[PDB]
RNA sequence: CCGAUAGUGAACCAGUACCGUGAGGGAAAGGUGAAAAGCACCCCGGAAGGGGAGUGAAAUAGAACCUGAAACCGUGUGCUUACAAGUAGUCAGAGCCCGUUAAUGGGUGAUGGCGUGCCUUUUGUAGAAUGAACCGGCGAGUUACGAUUUGAUGCAAGGUU
RNA sequence: UGGGAGUCAGAACAUGGGUGAUAAGGUCCGUGUUCGAAAGGGAAACAGCCCAGACCACCAGCUAAGGUCCCAAAAUAUAUG
RNA sequence: AUGGUAGGAGAGCGUUCUAAGGGCGUUGAAGCAUGAUCGUAAGGACAUGUGGAGCGCUUAGAAGUGAGAAUGCCGGUGUGA
């Protein structure tokens, strides 16, 4: 192959999620995390079991 | 003398030498179109059809197949989240009577 | 055939020579100087100043008749402003301003 | 005691519309020297 | 926008007519009259412009209501001080200014606007057969049952 | 690697501040409230489009009553007449006829009368 | 925020009086400093099997054979280095700009002679990779280099 | 990896001006031009400033010196406005002026219709609930290690260092 | 079967009930609808009521709930009280 | 079939940098300003002025990758006048 025209095989490169980047994504003000609580904050979550 | 045609889904008024815009035909430019869906013929003389006149075409001669001026369609809810954005353009084409035949 | 003049930097508000500025602007030129001799504001003298030095390089550069001569523009413009701590109040701040003058002077023709 | 808005540019220089300078008298000295002051012997050559 | 007509100044040509309240209802009357005045009795209305004619009502005094409104049928207005309101019986502004009542009742029927007061302006309304307006040479005009 | 904020803030800004053309004071200078009106206008747009066919509707049904009125006959008989003689003509299309050629529009009305 | 100078001390008071509330000027919303989420020192390389690696250098040396990108010669005869002599070896064997040569071990005076010149590189059979395989648009070989590559690869 | 609000607190007068009795805290501040050739001389003016002339490729490159955005302040004008109730726009629409990336064009807007900002928090906010004077810049799910599960590839009773 | 969530402050209307005083835009359960998260037309204006669920153009048409004197589209309609 | 908030899934536009290839530039690059242009959107060109040296395009790859709100920080500038 050449440099300059190289290609990964298909479906093995996704693009990562960015939150918090806006409306139109779906994952723009809370990042998915919902309103309040304690998942809400930083550092949140209740430790496993 | 003049003429009420049905083509898309509305009526048109015309006369002799006027130019039209009309929804999207399926011919090109230049050609020649014949509008067969007649509704009503004034002038001297008058015809009134009950949907149309058994007859009663109307010529004309096609230029400019275009598209419309944009618009953007724009809408949001307050306080959501929620909002869209998108053009629209939407296609016509032109034409010129040159004659109506009763 | 215009002539102008300009003085920057003079430690005048532009709200203040405005005032003088809007009375000479469409006039001629001797009725001018003599609304500012007239007049009894602090930027009547500096104004004087610039109309009679645009008027000299009519004279001078451009030997133009000073006779019939007529205002044609004239404005003053925001110069850059003084930052002072006020001490006699409490703890305030005090801008003190600055205007550039511009008087232009023509004939009428071309 | 405060304003609750601001004023815009409008407003301000509708106010504005009153606030200027009359025209002095002008009577031209007809002595000599300079235009004089009506009513005043001006310094600067009047003749009133 | 295809063919749709606009009237402007310069198509419109507006008319004189004369009423003849005599034996007549307010409300009916003032509807009518209202109807004449913005122009729906026109073919060539558009309601961004005075499309509309001119109409006179000679006699005024004559005009008739129902029931016992004559002492009941009280109008009202506020001076805009503390107990400035003011009352007055529709018998009592009948036989004291008949003009005001019906003009009042007509443009109560008319809009609000800019134009309405504009198309207000063109009524003309007097008490007793007489009228000035014959060098605008006016047309008798019959109410509709 | 770094990256800064450099001229797509501007023009995406700009770009609005033109839209905004025409508008009263702030409303043309600030990026905000010029936003602001902006999103509003396009609403006001999108229902406006809606609305204007309500009102073509309402003004030529309002003169085709006047001209009916002329020839004795209400819209809704005239219509009722029209539907039972089978003309399938439009309001607007009767307008036009009614303002230009009302020769035409009185022979029509006479076949919605007798058709009844 | 805590490798900035400074900033120690709460600016001012919790409520202060009209002022929002604030707990060092070295913050990330301060001009000062105080970056949140940036770059670290670390590395970016990984591996992947050797099975993989040798069928990489295969599919290459098969692409550049196949393309008509392979030449080879006998040995290279240089007893001095001589950049303007490659040239014109690399003149004569109708070369394109881009070419990759291959010695069996080391040949320090071939290597002199074609450092200087651009879009040529040298490598061993031992130290072939598919970058500059792929990077090249020809590829010539002495026998003995290839004879050595096609043992450690077959 | 940063490229002057970044990157050392400090590209320059830096642990300096400055604050604090003291321990201590702690800034802002880069760019003429290739070359100083850095405006001889004349004119207005007390001078500052300027207008010519001249150097220069360029002086709206003149030391408050590359580029020079917006807020903000002005001067001129084409359309418009002193019987009018206003979330200031939107759809319709005369009249007046202009003439483009030339396409069923542009600017203004007599008049008619519709129409209580945004964000956050809320059962529910035009809300007399919160926040924002305006403008610009900066300003928030990242990296390491491990686990789990999906997709890709290689090999396969073996796979892998 | 597995990967990823958010949620655990609910409101009115109608109907079946407790409580209260056969009071509450009250409170607590149950059965449906709507709002929440739903624009449009009607109810004068009015989240929750009636009609009905907006992919985008159109100066085309048929209807729903509600209506046809003027504001303001459509009967100053017919017939009987 | 296509109303939609917590939220799940997918496809894309732009920003800085790197590799390779192929290009533009004192016959004037990037930036700035204007425009009646193109695209379903993010957004992309072209022309003219200003400016006076660097910058696009294709494919892939890495991120200090997109701000209108935090009584946010820093600078300029208003209002009250």
């Amino acid at each position: 192959m050449k440099l300059h025209e190289l290609k990964p095989a298909e479906g093995s490169r996704k693009e990562r999620n960015r939150v918090g980047r806006g409306v139109a994504t779906g994952n723009g003000k809370t990042s998915g995390r919902g309103h309040k609580g304690q998942k809400a904050r930083s550092g949140g979550g209740v430790r496993p079991g | 003398m003049f003429a009420i045609i049905e083509t898309g889904g509305k009526q048109i008024k015309v006369e002799e030498g006027q130019e039209i815009f009309v929804e999207k035909l399926d011919v090109n430019e230049g050609d020649t179109f014949t509008f067969d869906k007649v509704l009503f013929v004034g002038g001297d003389s008058v015809k009134v059809g009950a949907p149309t006149v058994e007859g009663a075409t109307v010529t004309a001669t096609v230029n400019k197949q275009g598209r419309g001026k944009k618009i953007t369609v724009f809408t949001y809810k307050r306080r959501k989240n929620s909002k869209r954005k998108k053009g629209h353009r939407q296609p016509y084409t032109k034409l010129t009577i040159d004659k109506i035949n009763a | 055939m215009e002539a102008k003049a300009v003085a920057r930097t003079i430690r005048i508000a532009p709200r203040k020579v405005r005032l003088v500025l809007d009375l000479i602007r469409g006039k001629n030129a001797a009725e001018a100087i003599a609304i500012l001799k007239l007049t009894n504001k602090a930027s009547s003298p500096v104004i004087e100043k610039v109309l009679m030095s645009a008027l000299a390089n009519a004279e001078h550069n451009y030997d133009m008749n000073t006779d019939e001569l007529v205002v044609k523009e004239a404005y003053a413009n925001e110069g850059p402003t003084l930052k002072r701590f006020r001490p006699q109040g409490r703890a305030s701040a005090i801008n003190k301003r600055t205007s550039h003058i511009t008087i232009v002077v023509s004939d009428g023709k071309e | 005691a405060v304003p609750k808005r601001r004023t815009s540019k409008t407003r301000k220089n509708k106010r504005r519309t009153h606030f200027k300078i009359s025209v002095p008298g002008m009577t031209e000295c007809p002595n000599c020297g300079e235009y004089k002051l009506s009513h005043r012997v001006c310094k600067n050559c009047g003749s009133y | 926008m295809r063919q749709t007509f606009m009237a402007n100044e310069s198509n419109i040509e507006r008319k004189w007519y004369v009423i003849d309240a005599e034996g007549q209802t307010l409300g009916r009357l003032s509807s009518e009259v209202a109807s004449i005045l913005r122009g729906k009795n026109k073919v060539t209305y558009t309601p961004h412009v005075d499309t509309g004619d001119y109409v006179i009502v000679i006699n005024a005094s004559k005009i008739e209501f129902t029931g016992n409104k004559e002492t009941d049928k009280v109008y009202y207005r506020h001076s805009n001080h503390p107990g400035g309101i003011k009352s007055i019986t529709a018998g009592e502004l009948r036989r004291t200014n008949p003009e005001r009542l019906i003009e009042n009742s007509i443009k109560g029927m008319l809009p609000s606007t800019r134009l309405g007061e504009k198309q207000g302006k063109k009524l003309f309304v007097y008490g007793g057969a007489e009228h000035p307006h014959a060098a605008q040479q006016p047309e008798n005009y019959e109410l509709r049952g | 690697p770094r990256v800064k904020g450099g001229t797509v803030t501007r023009a995406r800004r700009k770009k609005t501040i033109k839209l905004a053309k025409g508008y009263f004071g702030s409303k043309h200078t600030l990026y905000k409230v010029a936003k602001q009106q902006v999103m509003k206008s396009g609403q006001y747009a999108f229902r406006d489009r809606r609305q204007r066919k309500r009102d073509f509707r309402k003004l030529w049904i309002t003169r085709i009553n006047a001209a009916a009125r002329q020839h004795e006959m209400s819209y809704s008989r005239l219509m009722n007449g029209l539907k039972k003689a089978g003309i399938d003509i439009n309001r607007k299309m009767l307008s036009e006829i009614a303002i230009s050629d009302e020769k035409a529009f009185a022979q029509l009305v006479t076949k919605a009368k007798d058709a009844l | 925020r805590s490798a900035v100078s400074g900033g120690g001390r709460k600016p001012w008071k919790q409520k202060g009086t009209g002022r929002a509330r604030q707990g060092t000027i070295r913050a990330p919303q301060w001009r000062g400093g105080g970056i949140v989420f940036g770059p670290t020192p670390r590395s970016y390389a990984y591996k992947m099997p050797k099975k993989m690696r040798r069928l990489a250098l295969r599919s290459a040396l098969s692409f550049k054979a196949q393309e008509n990108g392979l030449t080879v010669v006998d040995a290279f005869n240089f007893e001095a280095p001589k950049t303007k002599e490659f040239k014109n070896v690399l003149s004569t064997l109708e070369q394109p700009k881009k070419v990759l040569v291959v010695t069996e071990n080391e040949d320090v005076n071939v290597e002199l002679s074609a450092r200087n010149i651009p879009g040529v590189q040298v490598t061993t059979a031992q130290g072939l990779n598919v970058l500059d395989i792929t990077n090249a648009d020809s590829l010539v070989i002495t026998e003995a280099a290839a004879k050595k590559v096609e043992e450690v690869l077959g």
